[PDB]
């Protein structure tokens, strides 16, 4: 989960800079604007990275976080940590909902005179390689992990169906 | 300090906190309009004490309307800039000494710069005369800098020609 | 504008001192490095064996390296 | 980069532009010299509004003390002109 | 320098065709992948968690207390 | 004299000077002695820095 | 050729360092100590007797 | 919240499947006898 | 955990496991299933608590990784094989949960009340 | 097996740059930041080989190089510990920093 | 070419490569190519340096130190004998230091070799470790900054007496 | 050793007879040429401390400290110029003469076998320093802080002579070699009380323990930069040094007698480390820093574990170069604007962009950065003191955090945050400044490779 | 102005998670065509 | 902190505070405001010299009359300090005990 997290949040910052510097720089979630305004690729990075860091539906980091809450969801945990896991990951998802419902949602409201530019091989190549890797990196890390223990893998109802 | 800037300040930063409140800017609009009426009924009375009273009431009622992270445009003191570039500001008295080689690196700058050195070396006597003349005893009352009547420079100029922001 | 005139503290004294410092540290660096290389190459370091019978070993040569 | 500077033509077109978007007074008389109050008699509270939304046009600075006394449009252009970096 | 970035005031920021080409392409990548292996995966992966019906195993019944 | 001779020259001197504090010799001697101690079966490192075979003890 | 010159920029470290280890490892008793390679009963002698479940 | 936890510290959640019917029920140590037949 | 063995074997720890069987030992009805040689079990080094029965499968999976290296997928089948065997095993400890819970209810209740009759 | 000696190469592949950032004092003006970036990638592939070697045969070899002083009963040298924690991590670090450095070439221009 | 039985190298026990599936050869292209690129181009150089060394040999000797009466035969004062005794005591001391280093390194290399087996095959070497380090622990351990012989001999007096009372209570 | 005693004594008339304008050249030159042979001094080997002559010898510790001294003269003298660079020739030759003679008595002191020769040469070391800082110290009111400073020394520093001579006629020889092997245990009682306390407090006045630390700050703000690098790079290490040796005897006594002083140094380490955080006037910060590290040293001396010495001596040397240099930074900043007050000017990342690297580098070397010798010594000392008391690490590591905070606070607000722009004087750098800084750090960073030179006799 | 333009059509959320579904699970639809033919 | 009460400023406080305050201020603003050419060195302002000299503790050497002072200082270095004396001596002696008797379970300790 450290490796995967590195990919995902590195993506998220390295896009957020595209937002900021592209905007001049306000870097406040107020103002901001909608998703697609000459910003296709950065916003794509933001629902790859956002949708990613949500805990993933089935995507890469899922190979970390979901397994984590499965095993931690079970056995001898003092059990104050289970609810902790649940509402924790949930409020992570709601962070994502925040940054979409503000930065990506409403029609543009912010200091006028659009200066925005996405055109430059440096960014597109950067975020490019990081996302191409990200979705395919967590999958290599997935089943190349020489087995170090017994996975739960027998997961009861209501202790299984609560991750997603 | 006068009623003018008191009221007007409360109005202005009230609009600021209100900006920070809402979103999509339209709700901000007609709310700000209800406020526009809230101060619009005001101001038509020259009664003295009643006014400052009601104002103070708007000082508490305003102080309720402060959420802790009011929006701050970047350039003023705030979490965005307030001299991000400050390590880049080098005062013009530096470069007064570079090596004469590098002083020859850019041969024509110091030409005009020398026209400034003479501009304000020829000066400052005209300046000191005009100032020592105008100032009332001690110069207590004025923080301002009144101009020069004769053709020429405005006397306390030197620092006011500044290294610019980036 | 087209090209603004930048203001830097100065370039001459820093760069100068560095050029000098490198010049000298290298000036006796190179002969010494070359030396360690040579006596590392042509002359062998050393080899052990052991104290011969009824033999007086000298002061030095209890030590491996020749520069020792 | 953040390439484009605000030049005199530009800022003129801007203060001029938004003041032409102000509805309650008409584009009829708008000029850098055209008086920002005495001509239009606008509320001083309303000039506080003008400087408000114009600051939100250019997004910076404009302290309250200096914002108080601004008035005429050419002057506003001037304040933005020395505060920003403008002249050739 | 100028890339034909076209700094614009008040209209929709101009956009490079190839860019939305890229972004859309990677949308297709994300969901193509995700429902792809969602057809290659399972969210209940093995035999189901057990049930008390064998908790009878009534043969086990106590010997001495009939 | 400051940068050239003492820094570079001296730094090569004390870089490798003869074995300092003898600890290299300590390694060699340790190797030989340990090998002997196993090969002849004696337990190595017997404690007792001096043989109780020769010593005397005060008495109450 | 330029990229092969940068490939030299990486390759000279391979020469030196690898040389440093070619004489180095032998010169000193303990270093480069590696986990004993994983051995399987597939190699040597295998004992299973397995089949099933389906 | 913390001291509430340390009240949860001596108490526990358990493994499987579910919890707190409790009479003097088992807990992991596997306890009495052993027999089948 | 079938026997106490002894510490005179000079072996603390995995040469002394709880016993050579990792978990319980099943005096119960009959024995414990088959075996995996401890020597092989070491010479393919297996983390403790990764080391149980079903290793018949596991060690074959560790084959399948180095079987075809460049293949990432390799065997999903043997993966599912020790997945299945230890599925069934964890389910067995479920059945032990069952056996003991019901023994509690039965002998507790019956013997308490029918002991408290007189 | 000594390709893990190439693993202790890659660290010096990173070591290379600051030496360039000091000694020559001119061609750095030629846009070395590009050069740093290239060094990072070289470290990424040259760092990628050992991961593959491990994930077939394992074989993690720790190296002590030349020892750091001695003192009393404990001779502490230095090491490079191939745990599969290092093996797996370092390509990630070099990779993410590859990204962030190219992006930075865009950010700080 | 260090002395072998001092620093054990167990059997190498290298497994036999089985392809087991037909695919590309991802590392082996580069293990052969590496052994083409980085093996010989260095090997020639090391060998040339070898012959260059070998044309002129050196002989350097490991020093010896004879023995002396040590602390016993010295009188309460008159340092002239003492100096020898106590300084060579210091030598033998440092020797014991390096013994402790040797054992302590054997343990480390032992765990690294075993792998996940940590408690399997290091039992013997860890055992002799506790033996030696308990010896050193008993003898030199607590004395202080200023220590020569008088203090080691002293502590040995202390243990001999404490164990003589311990062995009268053995009755 | 005598081969090191002549060349400086010959370095005196080299100064006195010379043409004007060449004095700095001649002195610097031949003084570095001395430093070479100072580096020759390391033969030290095996067990027996080398003995040059029956009058004076060298063990390890004397050798690192001595090398540091003979290295430190040319850099010192090199630094002192342009503090004046205008005067009659007699002032110059007098000053250089005084630095020389001071070095001579220092070499006497470190090399001295027999403790009375050590003591005579001891106060004979103190006088030249006094003449330096008082005769021209920039003299803020002069404070008379040289003279009754010498009274802070002698006040309780004289009776150690008494105690010595007692040791003399009771045991005969005061030769250190034979004081060793003849040392005999001294029980805990009231006579051994006044004795142990005599010797201890006698040296403890020099490295200031928190009780007496008022000694340093004034004396070190009034010192001309040469007298400063003299003072805090060396003259404390004399006290700690002699302490190292005379603790040979006092064997059981130092436990029951040690404990209060240890307490006072463990608390005063934190206190001093605190007060040095909040002050203005930069020249003091590094002073109280010296007080802190020296308190740590005393802590290391009293607890007698060998680790304690290894870390101790390592801290003597590393703190010598670090503190010395950092002073010389304060001075190089002082010639620019005449203040001594820290907060007055600021910036100097913009301006003097190189002098940054030396500020940063040196401050980090006082920040206890892991490879730096300062962290080697401080680290081993923390190990020893944790061995002594499992509890004391709260205080120790708390000193870690505070020393971090001020050591990195000095790095800022002198060097960063804005240019005060009413300055318009500072002239960019010099080559000499870079020479001084370099000659400080470069060896301090190289020693971080092969430290086994500077670790103590026990190794 | 902040309303009128190519703006003001905008998107409602879950449209962001509907951004590229058409081509994406289009190629998903075809995807199994490899093993089914 | 928390501007409040919105003071009516009265009349004197208006005239006095305003005129006198900004009087002295503008006097000193214009004073250091000269900023001519030909000054090479610092502007030297007598401000902050008072700061430095006073913060050099001018009343430190003279005396400390009792009042509450000796109580604040003595009790300021009293409670924590001497108690730490007692705790390090305590844990000291305990350590010595568990060494000399029973076991501290040091086993291998060595470098110490
Ligand atoms: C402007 C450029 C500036 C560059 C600065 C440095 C940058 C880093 C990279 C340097 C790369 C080149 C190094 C020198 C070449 C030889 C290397 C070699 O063969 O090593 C293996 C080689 C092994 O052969 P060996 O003789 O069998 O082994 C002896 C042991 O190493 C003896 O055991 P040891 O414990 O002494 O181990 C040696 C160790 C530790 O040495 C020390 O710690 C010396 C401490 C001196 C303290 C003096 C205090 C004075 C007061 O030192 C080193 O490993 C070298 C680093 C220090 C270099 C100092 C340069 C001057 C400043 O190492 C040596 O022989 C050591 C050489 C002696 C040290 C000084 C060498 C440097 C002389 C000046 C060169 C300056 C740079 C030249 C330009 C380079 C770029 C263009
Ligand atoms: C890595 C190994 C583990 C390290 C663990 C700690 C990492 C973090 C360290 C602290 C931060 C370092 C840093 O970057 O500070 C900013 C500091 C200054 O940067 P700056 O002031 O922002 O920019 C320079 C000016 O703006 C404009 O000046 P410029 O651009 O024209 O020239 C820049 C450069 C020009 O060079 C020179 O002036 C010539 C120096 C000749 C030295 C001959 C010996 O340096 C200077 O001008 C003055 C600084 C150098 C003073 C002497 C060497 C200090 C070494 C400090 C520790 C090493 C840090 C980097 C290590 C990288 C691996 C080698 O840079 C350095 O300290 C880097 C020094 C690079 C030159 C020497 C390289 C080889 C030295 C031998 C090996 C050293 C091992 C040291 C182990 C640690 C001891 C504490």
């Amino acid at each position: 989960h450290i490796c995967t997290h590195a990919f995902f949040k590195a993506m998220l910052f390295m896009c957020s800079g595209s937002i900021i510097h592209s905007l001049n720089d306000e870097q406040d979630i107020r103002k901001m604007g909608g998703l697609f305004k000459a910003m296709p690729f950065t916003t794509t990075a933001l629902i790859i990275g956002s949708l990613a860091l949500t805990g993933m539906p089935f995507l890469t980091g899922f190979y970390s976080k979901d397994l984590i809450i499965e095993s931690a969801n079970t056995s001898y945990t003092n059990a104050w940590a289970l609810l902790m896991t649940l509402v924790a990951t949930s409020f992570t998802a709601i962070y994502s909902t925040r940054i979409i419902f503000f930065a990506l949602l409403g029609q543009p409201r912010f200091p006028t005179l659009i200066n925005i530019n996405e055109n430059n091989p440096f960014l597109i190549n950067s975020i490019k390689r990081l996302l191409i890797g990200s979705l395919f990196a967590g999958f290599i890390i997935s089943n190349n992990i020489p087995p170090m223990t017994i996975p739960q893998m027998t997961m009861p109802h209501y202790l299984k169906m609560t991750a997603l | 300090l006068t009623h003018q800037q008191k009221v007007l300040q409360l109005y202005k930063r009230a609009l600021r906190h209100l900006e920070s409140r809402c979103v999509h800017r339209d709700k901000y609009r007609y709310f700000a309009c209800l406020l526009r009426a809230r101060f619009d009924e005001h101001k038509n009375e020259k009664d003295m004490v009643k006014a400052t009273q009601l104002l103070r009431e708007a000082e508490k009622e305003f102080w309720h309307g402060q959420h802790p992270q009011p929006y701050i445009f970047p350039e003023s003191p705030g979490g965005t800039s307030y001299e991000r570039y400050e390590c880049y500001k080098v005062p013009e008295w530096c470069l007064d000494d570079w090596h004469p080689s590098e002083k020859a690196m850019y041969p024509d700058y110091f030409a005009k710069r020398e026209q400034w050195k003479k501009l304000r070396r020829e000066s400052w006597e005209r300046e000191v005369k005009q100032l020592q003349e105008e100032t009332p005893v001690g110069g207590p009352r004025t923080e301002a800098l009144p101009p020069a009547r004769k053709q020429g420079d405005l006397p306390p100029l030197w620092w006011h020609i500044v290294t610019r922001p980036r | 504008g087209k090209r603004l005139f930048i203001i830097k503290p100065s370039g001459f004294y820093d760069k100068r001192f560095l050029k000098l410092l490198r010049f000298y540290i290298l000036l006796t660096g190179i002969p010494v490095v070359i030396g360690i290389t040579l006596i590392n190459v042509f002359i062998g370091e050393a080899e052990l064996a052991e104290i011969p019978e009824g033999y007086v070993p000298e002061h030095w040569e209890y030590f491996k390296h020749p520069i020792s | 980069s953040d390439a484009p500077p605000l030049t005199l033509e530009g800022i003129k077109d801007r203060v001029l532009y938004v003041l032409k978007l102000y509805d309650k007074i008409d584009p009829e008389k708008l000029s850098v010299n055209s008086h920002f109050m005495k001509d239009l008699g606008l509320d001083s509270l309303d000039q506080v509004e003008i400087i408000m939304a114009m600051e939100d046009e250019f997004g910076f600075e404009i302290p309250d003390i200096d914002a108080e006394k601004l008035m005429c449009p050419q002057e506003i252009v001037d304040y933005i002109a020395d505060k920003k970096d403008v002249y050739e | 320098g100028g890339a034909h970035i076209e700094p614009r005031y008040r209209q929709f920021p101009q956009l490079t065709r190839s860019q939305v080409i890229q972004a859309e392409f990677f949308s297709a990548t994300m969901w193509f992948w995700i429902l792809w292996r969602f057809w290659h995966d399972s969210d209940a992966v093995l035999g189901h968690f057990p049930y008390p019906d064998p908790s009878q195993w009534t043969d086990e019944e106590l010997g001495i207390p009939p | 004299f400051g940068f050239s001779i003492v820094l570079v020259l001296g730094s090569t001197f004390v870089a490798y000077l003869p074995d300092y504090r003898m600890q290299e010799w300590a390694r060699r001697e340790a190797e030989r002695l340990v090998k002997y101690r196993e090969a002849h079966g004696l337990p190595l490192m017997e404690s007792n820095c001096f043989d109780p075979s020769k010593i005397q003890l005060p008495e109450d | 050729r330029h990229s092969i010159f940068a490939f030299t920029h990486v390759l000279i470290p391979v020469w030196i360092i690898h040389y440093y280890l070619k004489y180095h490892v032998t010169t000193k008793p303990y270093t480069i100590v590696e986990k004993k390679p994983r051995i399987f009963p597939g190699d040597t002698i295998l004992e299973t007797g397995e089949v099933i479940p389906p | 919240g913390f001291v509430a936890f340390m009240l949860f510290m001596f108490w526990v959640g358990e493994t499987y499947p579910t919890y707190q019917p409790v009479g003097p029920k088992q807990y992991p140590y596997n306890n009495l006898y052993l027999e089948r037949g | 955990a079938r026997r106490y063995l002894g510490d005179a074997s000079v072996e603390p720890e995995p040469l002394r496991m709880p016993t050579f069987p990792p978990d319980y030992g099943f005096p119960e009805r009959k024995e414990r299933e088959m075996v995996a040689t401890q020597q092989e079990m070491n010479d393919a080094q297996l983390v403790l608590q990764q080391r149980d029965y079903c290793a018949h499968y596991l060690i074959r999976f560790l084959k399948c990784k180095r079987d075809s290296f460049p293949n990432f997928l390799a065997c999903k089948h043997e993966q599912h094989d020790w997945d299945y065997c230890e599925h069934l095993d964890y389910v067995k400890r479920m059945k032990e949960f069952e056996r003991e819970r019901r023994l509690l209810q039965r002998k507790k209740r019956r013997e308490q009340r029918e002991a408290d009759m007189a | 097996m000594n390709l893990f000696s190439s693993l202790t190469l890659v660290t010096l592949i990173l070591l290379t740059m600051p030496i360039a950032a000091i000694n020559f004092n001119t061609h750095k003006f030629t846009n070395y930041p590009l050069y740093v970036k290239t060094t990072i990638s070289c470290a990424f592939i040259t760092s990628m080989i050992p991961t593959m070697m491990f994930i077939h045969t394992g074989q993690e070899m720790i190296i002590s190089n030349w020892h750091w002083l001695t003192i009393q009963t404990l001779k502490l040298s230095l090491s490079f510990k191939m745990d599969f924690f290092s093996m797996m991590f370092v390509p990630v670090a070099l990779f993410v920093t590859w990204s962030i450095m190219e992006f930075s070439m865009w950010y700080m221009h | 070419s260090w002395d072998k039985d001092v620093y054990p190298e167990p059997p190498r026990r290298t497994p036999a490569p089985s392809p087991q599936t037909s695919l590309p050869n991802p590392i082996t292209y580069l293990t052969k190519a590496f052994d083409l690129l980085v093996d010989r181009p260095v090997t020639l150089v090391r060998e040339f340096i070898e012959r260059q060394h070998a044309k002129n040999k050196y002989y350097y000797y490991h020093r010896e130190f004879r023995r002396v009466p040590d602390i016993t035969e010295c009188h309460e004062k008159d340092v002239l004998c003492m100096f020898e005794a106590e300084m060579q005591w210091k030598r033998d001391y440092k020797v014991d230091q390096e013994i402790v280093n040797i054992i302590q390194e054997r343990l480390k290399a032992c765990q690294q070799r075993e792998g996940e087996s940590h408690r399997q095959n290091c039992a013997k070497e860890l055992q002799q470790f506790t033996q030696v380090v308990k010896a050193y622990q008993d003898r030199y351990h607590d004395l202080g900054a200023h220590y020569s012989a008088r203090k080691c001999l002293a502590k040995q007096k202390q243990r001999m007496l404490a164990e003589r009372k311990a062995t009268k209570e053995a009755a | 050793m005598l081969k090191y005693i002549i060349p400086t004594m010959m370095l005196m008339p080299l100064t006195w007879l010379s043409k004007n304008s060449m004095i700095w050249i001649n002195t610097t030159l031949h003084s570095l040429l001395i430093s070479l042979t100072s580096l020759l001094l390391l033969n030290q080997f095996g067990d027996n401390s080398l003995n040059f002559s029956l009058t004076f010898f060298s063990d390890s510790l004397s050798t690192p400290l001595l090398i540091l001294t003979m290295w430190l003269l040319p850099l010192m003298l090199m630094a002192s110029q342009h503090h004046l660079s205008k005067e009659n020739l007699a002032r110059k030759k007098l000053f250089i003469s005084m630095l020389i003679l001071l070095q001579l008595f220092l070499i006497m002191t470190f090399t001295a076998t027999e403790l009375i020769f050590f003591y005579i040469m001891f106060e004979a070391t103190l006088v030249p320093t006094l003449i330096i800082i008082t005769r021209w110290g920039n003299q803020t009111e002069r404070l008379n802080a040289g003279l009754y400073f010498l009274f802070y020394t002698l006040a309780g520093s004289l009776p150690l002579l008494v105690a010595l001579i007692y040791i003399q006629n009771t045991m005969g020889s005061l030769n250190f070699l034979i004081l060793q092997y003849w040392v005999q245990p001294m029980p805990n009682s009231w006579s051994n009380t006044f004795m142990w306390l005599a010797c201890m407090m006698a040296f403890m006045v020099k490295m200031p323990l928190y009780g007496l630390h008022l000694w340093l700050p004034k004396a070190h703000v009034e010192a001309p930069i040469a007298g400063s690098m003299v003072l805090a790079a060396i003259l404390l290490k004399l006290g700690g040094y002699g302490m190292m040796r005379i603790t040979l005897l006092l064997n059981p006594i130092t436990d029951f007698m040690a404990y209060p002083f240890i307490m006072l140094s463990l608390w005063g380490m934190i206190m001093t480390s605190s007060i040095c955080l909040r002050q203005t006037d930069l020249k003091s910060l590094i002073a109280y820093s010296s007080v802190s590290h020296m308190a740590l040293v005393i802590v290391a001396i009293l607890i007698q574990t060998p680790w304690s010495y290894m870390g101790a001596t390592a801290l003597m040397i590393a703190h010598g170069l670090t503190s010395s240099m950092l002073f010389c930074l304060a001075n190089s900043n002082y010639e620019r604007v005449h203040s001594r007050t820290m907060i007055l000017a600021r910036g100097l990342q913009t301006l003097l962009p190189l002098m940054a690297a030396w500020w940063l580098l040196a401050s980090l070397t006082n920040l206890a950065l892991p490879p730096s010798i300062n962290l080697i010594g401080e680290l081993f000392v923390v190990m020893s003191t944790f061995s002594w008391s499992n509890i004391t690490i709260i205080l120790m590591g708390l000193n870690m955090v505070i020393t971090a905070l001020y050591s990195l606070y000095m790095l800022i607000t002198t060097q960063r945050g804005k240019h005060t722009h009413h300055i318009n004087n500072i002239l960019p750098s010099f080559t000499r400044e870079n020479a001084l800084m370099s000659l400080h750090m470069l060896p301090l960073l190289l020693l971080s490779l092969n430290p086994k030179i500077i670790l103590g006799p026990l190794y | 102005w902040r309303y009128m333009g190519g703006f003001a059509n905008n998107v409602s959320f879950v449209g962001a998670l509907l951004k590229g579904f058409k081509w994406g699970f289009a190629a998903f639809v075809v995807a199994v065509g490899a093993e089914y033919y | 902190l928390d501007p409040a009460e919105y003071d009516i400023s009265s009349e004197t406080r208006k005239a006095q505070a305003e005129r006198l305050a900004i009087r002295s201020r503008l006097k000193r603003e214009y004073q250091l405001q000269y900023n001519d050419p030909s000054r090479r060195g610092v502007v030297e302002d007598p401000a902050l010299i008072r700061w430095t000299c006073a913060r050099s503790a001018n009343v430190y050497p003279n005396f400390r009359p009792n009042t509450k002072t000796s109580l604040l200082g003595a009790l300021f270095g009293i409670g924590p300090l001497i108690f730490w004396y007692y705790v390090f001596k305590t844990d000291r002696d305990r350590k010595e005990k568990l060494i000399q008797e029973g076991k501290l379970d040091r086993t291998f300790n060595i470098s110490y």
